[PDB]
Protein backbone atom coordinates (compact mmCIF):
# COMPACT_ATOMS: atom_id res chain seq x y z
CA UNK A 1 0.00 0.00 0.00
CA UNK A 2 0.93 3.68 -0.22
CA UNK A 3 2.79 5.17 2.73
CA UNK A 4 1.53 8.49 4.07
CA UNK A 5 2.79 11.44 6.09
CA UNK A 6 0.76 11.54 9.30
CA UNK A 7 0.92 13.25 12.67
CA UNK A 8 0.89 10.24 15.00
CA UNK A 9 3.77 7.77 15.31
CA UNK A 10 3.49 4.30 16.89
CA UNK A 11 5.29 3.52 20.15
CA UNK A 12 6.46 7.08 20.84
CA UNK A 13 5.64 9.60 23.54
CA UNK A 14 3.62 12.78 23.26
CA UNK A 15 6.70 15.00 23.62
CA UNK A 16 8.06 13.67 20.32
CA UNK A 17 5.11 15.10 18.36
CA UNK A 18 5.26 18.49 20.11
CA UNK A 19 7.35 19.95 17.28
CA UNK A 20 5.23 18.21 14.64
CA UNK A 21 2.01 19.86 13.49
CA UNK A 22 -1.27 18.14 12.64
CA UNK A 23 0.13 17.34 9.17
CA UNK A 24 3.16 15.47 10.54
CA UNK A 25 5.71 18.10 9.46
CA UNK A 26 7.94 19.94 11.92
CA UNK A 27 7.05 23.56 12.63
CA UNK A 28 9.08 26.20 10.82
CA UNK A 29 11.40 27.92 13.29
CA UNK A 30 11.36 25.00 15.75
CA UNK A 31 14.76 24.21 17.25
CA UNK A 32 15.69 20.55 16.77
CA UNK A 33 18.58 18.28 17.72
CA UNK A 34 19.86 14.83 16.82
CA UNK A 35 17.23 12.10 16.85
CA UNK A 36 14.23 14.45 16.74
CA UNK A 37 11.39 13.63 14.36
CA UNK A 38 11.18 15.98 11.36
CA UNK A 39 8.56 14.43 9.04
CA UNK A 40 6.24 11.78 10.45
CA UNK A 41 5.90 8.95 7.94
CA UNK A 42 4.80 5.35 8.47
CA UNK A 43 4.70 2.38 6.10
CA UNK A 44 2.19 -0.50 6.30
CA UNK A 45 3.68 -3.90 7.07
CA UNK A 46 -0.20 -2.55 11.09
CA UNK A 47 2.43 0.03 10.12
CA UNK A 48 6.17 0.37 10.62
CA UNK A 49 8.21 3.47 11.40
CA UNK A 50 9.82 5.22 8.43
CA UNK A 51 9.76 8.85 9.61
CA UNK A 52 12.67 11.13 8.76
CA UNK A 53 14.88 12.00 11.74
CA UNK A 54 17.66 14.52 12.30
CA UNK A 55 21.07 12.84 11.84
CA UNK A 56 23.07 12.31 15.02
CA UNK A 57 25.33 15.22 15.91
CA UNK A 58 23.30 17.63 13.76
CA UNK A 59 21.36 20.57 15.22
CA UNK A 60 19.91 23.84 13.97
CA UNK A 61 16.62 25.59 13.30
CA UNK A 62 14.06 24.66 10.65
CA UNK A 63 13.84 27.63 8.29
CA UNK A 64 12.12 26.20 5.20
CA UNK A 65 9.80 23.31 4.33
CA UNK A 66 9.00 22.44 0.70
CA UNK A 67 6.30 19.94 -0.29
CA UNK A 68 6.17 18.40 -3.77
CA UNK A 69 3.06 16.38 -4.63
CA UNK A 70 2.49 14.27 -7.73
CA UNK A 71 -0.48 15.17 -9.92
CA UNK A 72 -3.64 13.46 -8.72
CA UNK A 73 -2.37 13.03 -5.17
CA UNK A 74 -4.18 15.26 -2.68
CA UNK A 75 -2.31 18.19 -1.14
CA UNK A 76 -2.05 18.56 2.63
CA UNK A 77 -2.61 21.73 4.65
CA UNK A 78 1.07 22.71 4.61
CA UNK A 79 1.22 22.48 0.81
CA UNK B 1 57.06 56.56 56.92
CA UNK B 2 59.55 53.74 57.44
CA UNK B 3 60.68 50.55 55.71
CA UNK B 4 58.23 48.40 57.68
CA UNK B 5 55.21 50.67 57.16
CA UNK B 6 54.01 51.23 53.59
CA UNK B 7 52.18 54.32 52.38
CA UNK B 8 48.57 53.43 51.63
CA UNK B 9 47.42 54.60 48.18
CA UNK B 10 44.08 56.34 47.87
CA UNK B 11 41.85 57.81 45.18
CA UNK B 12 42.49 61.49 44.50
CA UNK B 13 40.82 62.42 41.18
CA UNK B 14 38.16 61.17 38.76
CA UNK B 15 38.44 63.00 35.43
CA UNK B 16 35.38 62.28 33.26
CA UNK B 17 36.56 63.16 29.76
CA UNK B 18 33.27 61.92 28.29
CA UNK B 19 30.26 59.86 29.35
CA UNK B 20 32.32 56.70 28.70
CA UNK B 21 35.99 57.71 28.79
CA UNK B 22 37.18 58.25 32.36
CA UNK B 23 40.42 58.70 34.29
CA UNK B 24 41.03 57.51 37.86
CA UNK B 25 44.07 58.67 39.84
CA UNK B 26 45.48 56.73 42.80
CA UNK B 27 48.37 57.97 44.92
CA UNK B 28 50.80 57.59 46.61
CA UNK B 29 52.57 54.31 45.71
CA UNK B 30 55.86 52.95 47.02
CA UNK B 31 58.41 52.01 44.35
CA UNK B 32 56.81 49.29 42.25
CA UNK B 33 53.39 48.85 43.83
CA UNK B 34 52.03 51.05 41.05
CA UNK B 35 52.80 48.59 38.26
CA UNK B 36 51.54 45.58 40.23
CA UNK B 37 48.35 47.35 41.28
CA UNK B 38 47.67 48.67 37.78
CA UNK B 39 48.17 45.28 36.14
CA UNK B 40 46.01 43.51 38.72
CA UNK B 41 43.22 46.09 38.39
CA UNK B 42 43.38 45.93 34.59
CA UNK B 43 43.14 42.13 34.63
CA UNK B 44 40.25 42.13 37.12
CA UNK B 45 38.27 44.92 35.43
CA UNK B 46 38.44 43.40 31.94
CA UNK B 47 36.92 40.10 33.15
CA UNK B 48 35.03 40.51 36.45
CA UNK B 49 32.90 43.64 35.97
CA UNK B 50 29.15 42.99 36.39
CA UNK B 51 26.83 44.55 33.85
CA UNK B 52 23.42 44.35 32.23
CA UNK B 53 22.94 42.91 28.75
CA UNK B 54 20.18 41.73 26.42
CA UNK B 55 19.57 37.98 26.63
CA UNK B 56 16.28 37.18 24.87
CA UNK B 57 14.20 38.90 22.18
CA UNK B 58 10.63 38.33 21.02
CA UNK B 59 9.23 40.16 17.99
CA UNK B 60 5.51 40.16 17.21
CA UNK B 61 5.51 38.45 13.82
CA UNK B 62 9.01 37.00 13.69
CA UNK B 63 9.26 33.26 14.37
CA UNK B 64 12.98 32.58 13.81
CA UNK B 65 16.19 34.56 13.45
CA UNK B 66 16.67 33.68 9.76
CA UNK B 67 13.46 35.39 8.58
CA UNK B 68 12.44 38.91 7.57
CA UNK B 69 9.66 41.30 8.56
CA UNK B 70 7.52 43.21 6.07
CA UNK B 71 8.63 46.82 6.37
CA UNK B 72 11.95 46.67 8.20
CA UNK B 73 15.05 47.53 6.18
CA UNK B 74 17.31 44.99 7.92
CA UNK B 75 17.21 41.27 8.62
CA UNK B 76 16.07 39.87 11.96
CA UNK B 77 19.62 38.68 12.64
CA UNK B 78 20.81 42.24 12.01
CA UNK B 79 18.20 43.55 14.46
CA UNK B 80 19.44 41.08 17.08
CA UNK B 81 23.05 42.13 16.45
CA UNK B 82 22.18 45.81 16.94
CA UNK B 83 20.22 44.91 20.08
CA UNK B 84 23.33 43.14 21.38
CA UNK B 85 25.10 46.52 21.46
CA UNK B 86 22.38 48.25 23.48
CA UNK B 87 23.71 49.66 26.77
CA UNK B 88 21.32 49.99 29.72
CA UNK B 89 21.64 50.47 33.47
CA UNK B 90 19.28 48.62 35.82
CA UNK B 91 18.78 49.53 39.48
CA UNK B 92 17.00 47.31 41.99
CA UNK B 93 16.89 43.96 40.19
CA UNK B 94 18.89 41.81 37.78
CA UNK B 95 15.96 41.00 35.46
CA UNK B 96 13.95 43.43 33.33
CA UNK B 97 11.49 43.14 30.43
CA UNK B 98 11.25 46.18 28.16
CA UNK B 99 8.69 46.87 25.44
CA UNK B 100 9.31 48.68 22.15
CA UNK B 101 6.53 49.78 19.79
CA UNK B 102 7.18 51.84 16.67
CA UNK B 103 5.28 52.73 13.50
CA UNK B 104 5.79 54.87 10.43
CA UNK B 105 8.80 55.53 8.23
CA UNK B 106 11.97 56.22 10.19
CA UNK B 107 14.66 54.77 12.42
CA UNK B 108 13.75 52.92 15.60
CA UNK B 109 16.11 54.19 18.29
CA UNK B 110 16.54 53.23 21.93
CA UNK B 111 14.48 56.31 22.85
CA UNK B 112 11.40 54.41 21.65
CA UNK B 113 11.69 51.98 24.58
CA UNK B 114 8.81 52.41 27.02
CA UNK B 115 9.95 54.26 30.12
CA UNK B 116 10.35 51.98 33.14
CA UNK B 117 11.81 54.30 35.81
CA UNK B 118 14.38 51.87 37.22
CA UNK B 119 16.03 51.33 33.81
CA UNK B 120 18.18 54.07 32.29
CA UNK B 121 19.16 54.12 28.61
CA UNK B 122 22.75 55.36 28.42
CA UNK B 123 22.57 55.65 24.60
CA UNK B 124 19.04 56.81 23.67
CA UNK B 125 20.05 57.40 20.02
CA UNK B 126 21.22 53.81 19.45
CA UNK B 127 19.40 52.70 16.30
CA UNK B 128 17.85 49.23 16.04
CA UNK B 129 16.02 49.02 12.70
CA UNK B 130 14.47 51.20 9.99
CA UNK B 131 10.78 51.14 9.08
CA UNK B 132 10.64 51.88 5.35
CA UNK B 133 6.86 51.89 4.81
CA UNK B 134 3.72 53.35 6.33
CA UNK B 135 1.16 51.06 7.98
CA UNK B 136 4.13 48.87 9.01
CA UNK B 137 4.71 48.56 12.75
CA UNK B 138 7.29 46.79 14.90
CA UNK B 139 6.55 45.45 18.39
CA UNK B 140 9.35 43.87 20.42
CA UNK B 141 9.78 42.52 23.94
CA UNK B 142 13.41 42.73 25.06
CA UNK B 143 14.75 40.65 27.96
CA UNK B 144 17.72 42.08 29.89
CA UNK B 145 19.70 40.36 32.65
CA UNK B 146 22.64 41.27 34.87
CA UNK B 147 25.72 39.07 34.81
CA UNK B 148 29.46 38.78 34.28
CA UNK B 149 31.65 37.79 31.37
CA UNK B 150 30.54 36.47 27.99
CA UNK B 151 27.83 33.79 28.04
CA UNK B 152 26.87 32.46 24.58
CA UNK B 153 23.44 31.16 23.66
CA UNK B 154 24.50 27.50 23.82
CA UNK B 155 25.72 27.79 27.42
CA UNK B 156 22.40 29.28 28.54
CA UNK B 157 20.32 26.80 26.51
CA UNK B 158 22.24 23.78 27.85
CA UNK B 159 19.65 23.57 30.65
CA UNK B 160 16.78 23.17 28.11
CA UNK B 161 14.34 23.22 31.04
CA UNK B 162 12.33 26.20 29.77
CA UNK B 163 11.74 24.85 26.23
CA UNK B 164 11.04 28.30 24.87
CA UNK B 165 8.26 28.50 22.26
CA UNK B 166 8.93 29.24 18.61
CA UNK B 167 9.65 32.94 18.14
CA UNK B 168 11.80 33.51 21.25
CA UNK B 169 15.26 34.38 19.94
CA UNK B 170 18.43 33.94 22.01
CA UNK B 171 21.29 36.43 21.66
CA UNK B 172 24.82 36.07 23.00
CA UNK B 173 25.28 38.22 26.10
CA UNK B 174 28.44 40.26 26.67
CA UNK B 175 27.78 41.39 30.24
CA UNK B 176 31.13 43.19 30.52
CA UNK B 177 30.59 46.98 30.61
CA UNK B 178 34.31 47.85 30.49
CA UNK B 179 35.73 47.85 26.97
CA UNK B 180 39.24 49.29 27.34
CA UNK B 181 41.71 49.74 30.21
CA UNK B 182 45.12 51.44 30.17
CA UNK B 183 47.23 52.05 33.27
CA UNK B 184 50.12 54.50 33.45
CA UNK B 185 52.51 55.02 36.38
CA UNK B 186 54.35 58.32 36.82
CA UNK B 187 56.10 60.25 39.58
CA UNK B 188 54.01 61.81 42.35
CA UNK B 189 54.88 64.70 44.66
CA UNK B 190 54.26 64.00 48.36
CA UNK B 191 56.07 66.58 50.54
CA UNK B 192 59.67 65.28 50.46
CA UNK B 193 59.76 61.52 49.78
CA UNK B 194 60.77 62.18 46.13
CA UNK B 195 60.37 58.47 45.32
CA UNK B 196 56.59 57.89 45.25
CA UNK B 197 54.49 57.12 42.19
CA UNK B 198 50.91 57.79 41.13
CA UNK B 199 48.83 55.50 38.92
CA UNK B 200 46.36 56.83 36.35
CA UNK B 201 43.85 54.35 34.91
CA UNK B 202 42.11 55.38 31.69
CA UNK B 203 38.96 53.31 31.15
CA UNK B 204 36.57 53.34 28.20
CA UNK B 205 33.22 51.72 29.03
CA UNK B 206 29.67 51.66 27.67
CA UNK B 207 28.57 54.30 30.20
CA UNK B 208 26.65 51.87 32.43
CA UNK B 209 29.35 51.61 35.13
CA UNK B 210 30.78 54.27 37.43
CA UNK B 211 34.60 54.40 37.18
CA UNK B 212 34.95 54.88 40.94
CA UNK B 213 32.53 52.01 41.53
CA UNK B 214 34.45 49.88 39.04
CA UNK B 215 37.76 50.55 40.82
CA UNK B 216 36.15 49.81 44.19
CA UNK B 217 34.69 46.54 42.89
CA UNK B 218 38.03 45.48 41.42
CA UNK B 219 39.79 46.20 44.72
CA UNK B 220 37.13 44.27 46.64
CA UNK B 221 37.50 41.29 44.29
CA UNK B 222 41.28 41.34 44.67
CA UNK B 223 41.07 41.49 48.47
CA UNK B 224 38.50 38.68 48.61
CA UNK B 225 40.69 36.49 46.40
CA UNK B 226 43.84 37.33 48.39
CA UNK B 227 42.31 36.65 51.82
CA UNK B 228 42.79 32.94 51.10
CA UNK B 229 46.53 33.51 50.73
CA UNK B 230 46.44 35.73 53.83
CA UNK B 231 45.03 32.81 55.84
CA UNK B 232 47.14 30.08 54.17
CA UNK B 233 45.57 27.09 55.92
CA UNK C 1 6.95 5.05 -7.55
CA UNK C 2 7.06 8.16 -5.32
CA UNK C 3 3.94 10.21 -4.64
CA UNK C 4 5.27 12.87 -2.24
CA UNK C 5 8.51 14.62 -1.28
CA UNK C 6 9.09 16.83 1.77
CA UNK C 7 12.35 18.79 2.07
CA UNK C 8 13.33 20.42 5.37
CA UNK C 9 16.14 22.97 5.65
CA UNK C 10 18.07 23.32 8.91
CA UNK C 11 20.20 26.41 9.55
CA UNK C 12 22.98 26.31 12.14
CA UNK C 13 25.58 28.83 13.29
CA UNK C 14 29.23 27.76 13.41
CA UNK C 15 31.49 29.87 15.61
CA UNK C 16 35.28 29.99 15.54
CA UNK C 17 36.91 27.43 17.83
CA UNK C 18 40.30 25.72 18.20
CA UNK C 19 41.01 23.36 15.33
CA UNK C 20 39.31 25.52 12.69
CA UNK C 21 41.45 26.36 9.67
CA UNK C 22 42.15 30.03 8.98
CA UNK C 23 44.41 31.58 6.37
CA UNK C 24 45.41 34.83 4.72
CA UNK C 25 45.72 35.73 1.06
CA UNK C 26 49.44 34.82 0.92
CA UNK C 27 49.20 31.09 1.66
CA UNK C 28 49.76 31.46 5.42
CA UNK C 29 47.35 28.76 6.51
CA UNK C 30 47.00 27.52 10.07
CA UNK C 31 44.70 26.14 12.74
CA UNK C 32 43.40 27.94 15.81
CA UNK C 33 45.30 26.64 18.84
CA UNK C 34 43.80 28.59 21.75
CA UNK C 35 41.08 31.18 22.35
CA UNK C 36 43.05 33.43 24.68
CA UNK C 37 41.16 35.64 27.16
CA UNK C 38 40.92 39.32 26.34
CA UNK C 39 43.00 40.31 29.38
CA UNK C 40 45.80 37.86 28.50
CA UNK C 41 46.45 39.09 24.96
CA UNK C 42 49.27 41.61 24.39
CA UNK C 43 48.26 45.27 24.47
CA UNK C 44 49.85 48.53 23.36
CA UNK C 45 50.32 51.81 25.25
CA UNK C 46 46.71 52.87 24.66
CA UNK C 47 45.55 49.57 26.18
CA UNK C 48 43.99 48.10 23.02
CA UNK C 49 44.75 44.36 22.78
CA UNK C 50 45.59 42.68 19.51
Amino acid sequence: GPEEITADIPNVGEAALSKLDESGIVYIGAEVTGGDILVGKVTPKDVKDSSLRVPNGVSGTVIDVQVFTRDGVEKDKRA
Amino acid sequence: GSVTEFLKPRLVDIEQVSSTHAKVTLEPLERGFGHTLGNALRRILLSSMPGCAVTEVEIDGVLHEYSTKEGVQEDILEILLNLKGLAVRVQGKDEVILTLNKSGIGPVTAADITHDGDVEIVKPQHVICHLTDENASISMRIKVQRGRGYVPASTRIHSEEDERPIGRLLVDACYSPVERIAYNVEAARVEQRTDLDKLVIEMETNGTIDPEEAIRRAATILAEQLEAFVDLR
Amino acid sequence: GVLKIVKVYLAVKRRIQPGDKMAGRHGNKGVISKINPIEDMPYDENGTPV
